[PDB]
């Protein structure tokens, strides 16, 4: 199957540059185009430009000429985009997407690479339990969670029991605090009877600070 | 650049309803494409060349249009259709996308279940106390949380976050976090979050006594 694997989230200072990558697999790299798209504030989509891997030629949205430079490494079937002279306006999620020579639109998209531009340094999160109690119990259901506090920049991902617990999980969008740091929580509802027997661990991934935290959450 | 204006910006539909969203272009185009994006995920090609469905796209979706006006229709909406839909043109350089139409799914009103969590001792050690109120699985999205500490209404010291609509039961959840200094937290006894909502005929209060 077609897969487009992009590089992880980035933090960069204003004025700096970053190179992001898209490793393509499951198809013949040079038979298709590679496009790059910017999504700002989780909403507006803008087309940056494209490259035809067979010869490395590229075509740009003039708005992004000199902001973005597209290249490819045909050996590893990887496409790259360099973003130069970063400013806060460049903070966004960047997608690579496969196109065709036959008007097919963008038929497969990469996972997206968040880039945050800031003079502030990265900081990994503190993780605290949201412990189940009688005040988080109701008719044989209990809620528990973890509070993921004071990290920078976005994003953080959270799983429970290494992905084996998904039913009833809610992971909230982060809020930006007055301190300039983010926080979020992730909660799950589980059967009250399981609290004495079942282990619940939240797994918190913060790639920008190269940190992962596992936190066991217990009653009381 | 060709500007693509999508309407409505936000739509709310009951399951089983036919709905149509529109992409209006600032000049003529052809063979419009459409993408679906769910929260926290990458867009997927949905309809392309005006009316062709991508692999795996349900048959209730269709696309049509001509001139400067293109449309995406869902013949009978399902709960899983909640997403933002974007049109995209490739008639002139540069390629451009529409502003998006966000589709929300209607369901019967559901009042929230409310839970409250005191701060952990571990966090207190470090000088800060976060008290968390959870409103779980409610509809519609609008709800109101008030914090009271020893019966004094709190303002300016809480923040809320709301999940996107659940693709299976179409409900929302919300968290409200009250942040205090350790010293301020250890000054008071009773911590309460008071919740109101269209589907509650009187407020729901969850509370605890520090200790």
């Amino acid at each position: 199957q077609v897969q487009l694997q992009q590089s992880g989230p980035e933090l960069e200072k204003p004025g700096a540059s970053v190179k992001i990558s898209c490793k393509a697999s499951g198809y013949s790299f040079t038979g298709y185009t590679m496009n790059w798209v910017k999504q700002s504030h989780g909403k507006s989509l803008e087309w940056i430009g494209l490259i035809t891997p067979y010869n490395g030629a590229s075509s740009y949205n003039q708005k992004f000429r000199g902001k973005a430079t597209l290249t490819v490494d045909k050996s590893s079937s990887t496409a790259y985009m360099d973003l130069l002279s970063l400013t806060s306006e460049d903070s966004a999620v960047y997608f690579c997407a496969r196109g065709g020579y036959d008007g097919r639109g963008f038929d497969y998209w990469g996972s997206g690479t968040p880039v945050t531009v800031s003079s502030a340094s990265t900081k990994g999160p503190s993780v605290f339990p949201l412990a189940p109690s009688s005040k988080s119990t109701s008719g044989g259901t209990a809620a528990l969670g973890c509070l993921v506090k004071d990290y920078f920049p976005e994003p953080v991902t959270v799983s429970w029991n290494s992905g084996a617990l998904t039913s009833g999980v809610h992971t909230f969008p982060a809020v930006l605090q007055s301190s300039g740091l983010y926080s979020l929580s992730s909660v799950v509802t589980v059967p009250s009877s399981s609290l004495g027997t079942q282990t619940y661990i939240c797994n918190v991934n913060h790639k920008p600070s190269n940190t992962k935290v596992d936190k066991k959450v217990e009653p009381k | 650049d060709i500007e693509l204006t999508q309407s409505p910006a936000i739509m709310s539909a009951s399951p089983g309803e036919k709905v149509t969203m529109t992409c209006s272009a600032s000049s003529s185009v052809s063979y419009m494409h459409w993408y679906q994006q769910k929260s926290g995920t990458s867009p997927k090609r949905w309809i392309y060349d005006t009316s062709k469905l991508a692999s795996g796209v349900p048959g209730r979706f269709s696309g049509s249009g001509s001139g400067n006006s293109y449309s995406l229709t869902i013949s009978s909406v399902e709960a899983e259709d909640d997403a933002t839909y974007y049109c995209q043109q490739w008639s002139k350089h540069p390629l451009t996308f529409g502003s998006g139409t966000k589709v929300e799914i209607k369901r019967t009103v559901a009042a929230p279940s409310v839970f409250i969590f005191p701060p952990s001792d571990e966090q207190l050690k470090s000088g800060t106390a976060s008290v968390v109120c959870l409103l779980n699985n409610f509809y519609p999205r609008e709800a109101k949380v008030q914090w009271k500490v020893d019966n004094a209404l709190q303002s300016g010291n809480s923040q809320e976050s709301v999940t996107e609509q659940d693709s299976k039961d179409s409900t929302y959840s919300l968290s409200s976090t009250l942040t205090l200094s350790k010293a301020d937290y250890e000054k008071h006894k009773v911590y309460a979050c008071e919740v109101t909502h269209q589907g509650l005929s009187s407020p729901v209060t969850k509370s605890f006594n520090r200790g």
